[PDB]
């Protein structure tokens, strides 16, 4: 069939595995990114399956380099892996230039590589989104999404996984070109509450991070006295 | 070895000796060591003669590959590019030591390239034995936008300058001029060498020569 | 060669004589050993003129495609390291000493100079070629911190030449530029505009 | 030196319509000769023939490779080979050698096979050719030929005469050189026929 | 069968490749390209669905070198692709030859590199048009496209995109009175058009416009304030 | 579908149907005068906006050596270039330049290269070379599978048989490079769905001066019927 192969067209010009590829990103737990004014705040719903998993297990987010982090949904190996690629893009761009990498540039040299897997019989396309972020004091607070088709574009805020739309839906209502990132972290949690249904899945955990001033340009997991304070304002804003 | 060229009001003229040595010793005395590059470019050589004819060849193919696709005339930075570029990677090997010059549409260049990779654009440049004679008179009687005439009586002067002060030259001055308009190669355009006429007969006639053997074997 | 880098507050001065030698033989007299890597970084240039013409070439190109694929203007610091990493890979087979001065809007003016082995350190002068040793002194003894344009512009040219006038392997012409914001300003200095200093007679 | 190991003298010369080449027929090792009739003249076509002096390994070597190109040649061709593109040939051969280089030094002598106009070349052993109208040298008496061949040769000259010119220039240049002699070989190539002669030489 | 692998068919035909040709229109959006005496002008639509999206980094057109500029329309991520590869052969043509690629060589080695997608079947075609624009020398100003199969040509005018045919007929429309080519009745014939086969009404915000002119050689991309200039006299007349 | 496979019948059918891209493409004319050669063919557009001069069916290789084609341009580009490498390698060993049936040769051992493959098409080109060497004219016909054919006079393309025939009935030797281009376009003229303009044909001759082609102004010249 004309569905077989990532080498393959159909008569109306549609490469349908890099589609199918998306529908496994579709069927995975939701992960958000927020720009702020000052920084960056990731947060992702991660799933228990199974309470003899250590606290810590199947981390979905990454540091890419000491200035930029990855949030992923989809296929975790994959995942894994293209971490490790942005890791080395990286690592050989400050070899050869000499200072760290942009995020519109790293993002640019991961989305080739992902999109060099669209072509080929021997291969398939990755099996994942994921997003990146970054602050520098020149280049500013940036977050880009990059796609399984190798698409890549820059956001406000964004959002991977099953209840994409319900979270855009709520992220369009913050008015975020305003605020600091410890505002920002309730509403992370608040819509990554929001989202979630208990019924449909078993209980889950709350993943964060941040990048941005209060960091010093250093992505980091956002403290516990924190994060606490977020699922609590989280729990008492599902009032509603 | 001599060679020489100067940039004058509209175009290029280069200059050149004929004799070519094996040592001490004269080998060849109508050489020719104004090579083609191309209708509009040409180019003269210095040092070893087969590095710089294969390497003037290799580079007239390539600009001939070069202007067919472009459907252009070429240009004289890209000869240099593509020379200095090749006896870089040689490191100095190649002993091709070339004085360029050519006319485009951006007016007359003259280029002085060494074995090593070296290039050095100027309105006046000397290469060979003969170069310091040669350089000798251009610092001396060189002038900015000069007519045609005025620079071939320059080159021939420099060419004859490095003939009869440098052992390693002689017996003929051969010149190219090039402009927007025309090209004159002129081989050979003076000859301050001719050998003496000789006094003497000493023709064989047949039966001097002794024979042992002999064989005709015919042919169509 | 005498090559020679000062910044200022608003960008750089670089100089340069023009004398290329074979030897004793002055092959070129009017070199141009300035080279422009970018709109406002530059190359000052000494050692084998083919190494160096093809490093500062290739520089040329990766930077380029590095800009283009940015959209932003390049960092001084950045060709730098580019020919650091050429200098030190082929330390070996090169003979290179470099000083790439520049404007940038992150740092401003900015001097680097990269000597034969490849090491790279940031400098407010930097002197380089067979002259400098001549003018380690004066250029010591005469530097000072808060120098305008002009100022330095007399400095660059008042040490090189020196520089050229007891050096065998340089003479002939002092060729300067300054880089900025604004843009990029070339002089050429030749005859009595070159400055003159006391030679004894008794 | 490297050439005076074995020694050779080659040497070629016009007439009108017509040409000569001419070679001495000694194999010996520095000073030791072993064998009188080495062959040090190939020929690579009806009216045109080569000639090798140098080191007798590259004599043969050139020879057998450059007969397996023209073999090629005029099968993939429907023609006999021009004498201008045996030069380059040959001058492709050696430069192929640019730094390993084969240590000799050719003569070609030659009739084009339409116009029968003759030619002469010389190559070194990098193969930068050269074309004169005269006489052309290559061997281990290089120096006592040119000073005969200036003195003896005339512009137009029947092959009668031409071949007085050759054998007097070549025995009492050779008679001249320790490592060149022991005969002497000329060949005549007319548009008709082609004449081949041994010569009375000395064998000290 | 004869549609699944880049094989002949009974009667000389490839359609994988052709199928290529159907790729660019399943991004939705539509290229216009037209030359002028002095200037060369390409325009495109600027579709963002979401306001999450940051509207820069939303974008079709591309610098190629200082000189050359491009539109790409299609599959967005073989686009940028292609475009990295047009960067690479501009930069080493330069390091090569001593001078600035021309578009009419530019085009023909992307051509060159997407012939042997076709005549190899390591790799699929790329599902992307790309239109170019630039100043010579003598020939002045050029505008040139190639496709996934390998052909270019240099054009008065042209698009790419879904409403091709209905912009081409537009355009060959206007192009036949031959009136007194300028920058400003080119930018207003390419926006006339796109707004014409969209019925549209276009804002500042819905479209992007790169120049190219013989006075100022150097592309660039124009603002929604310079935009506005030209849209506001297209109401009046 | 493979392309290393013999049929029962012992054929290679995708040869075949890379044969019929060639008799799909647009005509060709070739003549072969007693001094000269003529190649023309039909380069129409499908809009007043293409600029057609900006490429050419019409291409020289050497100064005299020249080329048409009926088929896929995109494949000519590529034959093109490898015969102007090929002929530039005999010059460089030989400096003589290539005779036109040496070219054909390595030309055809190329169209070869690209039989004898699996995941290789071969190409949708047959090609027409003229050439001017030894004194005497050559035109040869280089075909997909590797094989070529000199030829007096012959045609390719859309309608290749009547417009055969048409030469097989008006044409024959004691010609000149006139008469011969007056018949190529009466040739073309068969198949030419409208006015035949300057621009919508394209020519090239090639002689004792070498191989050029002509310009509009010429091309309208003998439009008029004229010579």
């Amino acid at each position: 069939g004309y569905d077989l192969s990532a080498s393959t067209f159909s008569p109306d010009g549609r490469v349908f595995q890099v589609e199918y590829a998306m529908k496994a990103v579709e069927n995975s737990s939701t992960a958000i990114g927020i720009r702020c004014k000052d920084g960056v705040v990731f947060g992702v719903e991660k799933l228990v399956l199974s309470k003899l998993y250590e606290e810590g297990s199947n981390k979905r987010l990454f540091n890419v380099d000491r200035h930029v982090g990855m949030a992923v949904a989809g296929l975790l190996a994959d995942a894994r892996s293209l971490a490790d690629i942005a890791r080395e893009e990286a690592s050989n761009f400050r070899s050869n230039f000499g200072y760290n990498i942009p995020l519109k540039h790293l993002a640019d040299r991961v989305a080739m590589y992902v999109h060099a897997y669209t072509l080929y019989s021997a291969v398939r396309p990755f099996g994942c989104s994921f997003m990146l972020g970054s602050y520098s004091v020149n280049d500013g607070a940036q977050l880009y999404m990059i796609d399984p088709s190798g698409v890549s574009y820059g956001y406000w805020g964004c959002a991977i996984g099953k209840a994409r739309q319900a979270a855009k839906t709520e992220i369009e209502k913050l008015q975020m070109k305003e605020m600091t990132c410890r505002d920002i972290v309730k509403e992370v949690a608040k819509i990554i509450y929001i989202v979630h249904d208990e019924v449909k899945d078993k209980a889950f955990e709350l993943e964060l991070s941040w990048v941005g001033e209060l960091t010093n340009g250093r992505h980091e997991i956002v403290p516990k006295d924190i994060r606490e304070e977020a699922e609590k304002y989280a729990k008492e804003s599902l009032k509603e | 070895t001599t060679i020489a060229g100067v940039v004058y009001k509209d175009g290029i003229v280069l200059g050149a000796d004929t004799r070519a040595t094996e040592g001490m010793v004269v080998a060849d005395k109508n050489c020719s060591k104004i090579h083609f590059i191309s209708p509009n470019i040409y180019c003269c050589g210095a040092g070893t003669a087969a590095d710089t004819d294969m390497t003037t060849q290799l580079i007239s193919s390539n600009l001939e590959l070069h202007s067919l696709s472009t459907g252009r005339l070429p240009r004289v930075v890209t000869a240099n590019r593509m020379l200095k570029q090749m006896l870089f990677r040689y490191q100095g090997y190649i002993g091709a030591a070339l004085v360029l010059g050519g006319v485009d549409v951006t007016g007359p260049h003259l280029y002085s390239i060494y074995p090593h990779g070296s290039t050095d654009k100027l309105p006046y440049v000397t290469m060979g034995s003969g170069s310091l004679a040669a350089m000798a008179v251009f610092e001396d009687k060189f002038r900015p936008d000069m007519e045609e005439e005025e620079a071939k009586n320059l080159v021939s002067e420099a060419i004859a300058a490095g003939i009869f002060n440098d052992l390693g030259s002689g017996s003929n001055i051969d010149l190219c001029v090039i402009s927007k308009n025309k090209l004159d190669f002129l081989r050979p355009y003076t000859v301050p060498n001719k050998k003496g006429t000789r006094l003497g007969r000493y023709r064989c006639e047949k039966g001097t020569t002794a024979v042992l053997t002999e064989k005709i074997t015919p042919l169509e | 060669t005498t090559i020679m880098a000062v910044q200022f507050d608003g960008g750089v001065v670089l100089g340069a004589d023009s004398r290329t030698t074979t030897g004793s033989y002055i092959a070129n007299r009017v070199t141009d050993k300035l080279t422009p890597i970018h709109d406002r970084i530059f190359c000052c240039r000494s050692g084998s003129a083919a190494d160096t013409q093809a490093v500062a070439d290739a520089v040329t190109y990766q930077l380029g495609f590095h800009s283009i694929e940015l959209n932003e203007p390049p960092l001084v610091h950045t060709a730098a390291s580019l020919f650091k990493e050429m200098c030190y890979r082929y330390r070996e087979d090169l003979m290179a000493g470099i000083i790439i001065a520049g404007w940038d809007p992150q740092e401003g003016g900015q001097v680097y100079s990269v000597p034969m082995g490849g090491m790279m350190v940031r400098q407010s002068f930097a002197i380089g070629g067979s002259g400098s040793s001549y003018i380690y002194g004066y250029v010591d003894a005469t530097y000072r911190e808060g120098m305008t344009k002009e100022e330095c512009l007399q400095f660059t040219a008042n040490a090189l030449a020196l520089a050229m006038e007891r050096d065998g392997s340089s003479g002939g012409v002092i060729r300067l530029a300054a880089i900025a914001e604004s843009g990029v300003e070339r002089q050429v200095l030749l005859g009595d505009q070159i400055p003159k200093f006391a030679v004894a007679t008794l | 030196s490297i050439m005076s190991y074995n020694g050779g003298a080659v040497m070629a010369m016009k007439g009108k319509n017509c040409v000569a080449i001419a070679a001495d027929r000694r194999f010996g090792i520095q000073a030791q000769m072993v064998t009188t009739d080495f062959q040090k003249i190939f020929p690579m076509g009806d009216r045109l023939y080569i000639g090798l002096a140098g080191l007798a390994t590259d004599v043969q070597t050139v020879a057998q490779r450059l007969k397996f190109r023209l073999n090629l040649y005029e099968l993939k061709e429907g023609r006999q080979i021009k004498p201008y593109t045996l030069m380059s040939m040959v001058a492709n051969l050696l430069y192929e050698k640019r730094f390993g280089p084969y240590y000799t030094e050719p003569v070609i002598a030659g009739l084009d096979p339409k116009t029968f106009k003759p030619f002469i070349c010389s190559l070194d052993l990098i193969g930068c050719p050269m074309v004169t109208d005269d006489f052309v040298v290559s061997g281990t008496c290089a120096e006592q030929m040119y000073g005969m061949c200036e003195s003896l040769w005339e512009p137009n000259m029947d092959p009668d005469h031409l071949f007085e010119t050759i054998s007097q220039a070549m025995l009492n240049a050779v008679d001249r050189d320790a490592v060149s002699g022991m005969g002497v070989i000329v060949h005549i190539i007319e548009k008709d026929k082609i004449t081949t002669r041994t010569l009375k030489a000395r064998m000290d | 069968f004869d549609r699944h692998i880049t094989i002949f068919s009974p009667e000389g035909r490839l359609y994988q490749v052709e199928y290529a040709f159907k790729a660019i229109n399943q991004g939705g959006l539509t290229s216009v390209a037209v030359r002028g005496k002095d200037c060369a002008v390409i325009v495109t639509q600027k579709k963002v669905p979401d306001k999450l999206l940051d509207s820069s980094t939303v974008t079709h057109l591309f610098k190629i070198t200082e000189n050359i500029g491009c539109v790409m329309t299609g599959m967005t991520a073989d686009s940028r692709s292609q475009v990295q590869r047009a960067r690479y052969e501009a930069a080493n043509w330069k390091y090569k030859y001593g001078y600035e690629i021309p578009v009419d060589m530019l085009c023909k080695r992307i051509a060159d590199i997407s012939q042997v997608y076709t005549q190899n079947a390591e790799m699929r075609p790329l599902g992307c048009c790309m239109i170019l624009i630039g100043i010579d020398e003598e020939q002045g100003p050029q505008v040139y496209k190639c496709d996934p199969a390998g052909y270019y040509c240099g054009f008065k005018a042209t698009a790419a995109g879904v409403k091709q045919t209905e912009s081409t007929s537009f355009l060959e429309k206007k192009v036949k009175k031959k009136f007194d080519w300028t920058f400003e009745q080119t930018v207003e014939t390419a926006i006339t058009c796109l707004s014409t086969v969209l019925s549209i009404d276009f804002k500042p915000s819905e479209i992007e416009v790169g120049v190219v002119t013989v006075e100022n050689p150097k592309f660039r991309i124009l603002t929604e304030a310079e935009i506005d200039a030209h849209l506001v006299a297209l109401a009046e007349r | 579908f493979s392309l290393t496979t013999f049929s029962p019948s012992g054929k290679l059918v995708q040869i075949e149907y890379a044969l019929a891209a060639v008799a799909g493409g647009a005509p060709s004319v070739g003549i072969k005068a007693a001094n000269g050669v003529v190649l023309a063919t039909e380069k129409k557009q499908k809009s007043i906006l293409y600029d057609e001069r900006s490429v050419h069916k019409v291409e020289p290789i050497t100064k005299h050596i020249g080329l048409v084609y009926s088929g896929m341009g995109p494949d000519y580009r590529v034959l093109v270039h490898r015969a102007r490498k090929l002929a530039q390698q005999y010059y460089l060993v030989y400096q003589e330049p290539i005779p036109t049936a040496q070219l054909v040769q390595r030309v055809a051992s190329v169209m070869q290269e690209y039989t004898q493959s699996g995941g290789v098409r071969p190409f949708g080109v047959s090609l027409l070379i003229c050439g001017w060497n030894e004194g005497r004219p050559y035109l040869f016909q280089s075909d997909p599978s590797g094989a070529y054919f000199a030829w007096k006079a012959t045609a390719m393309g859309k309608n290749y048989v009547n417009g055969k025939t048409f030469l097989e009935k008006r044409y024959n030797e004691d010609l000149e490079l006139e008469d011969a281009i007056h018949t190529a376009i009466l040739t073309l003229k068969e198949s030419f769905e409208g006015q035949m303009t300057e621009d919508n044909i394209e020519v090239g001759i090639c002689n004792e001066a070498g191989f050029r082609r002509l310009t509009p102004t010429e091309v309208k010249d003998y439009l008029a019927a004229i010579a």
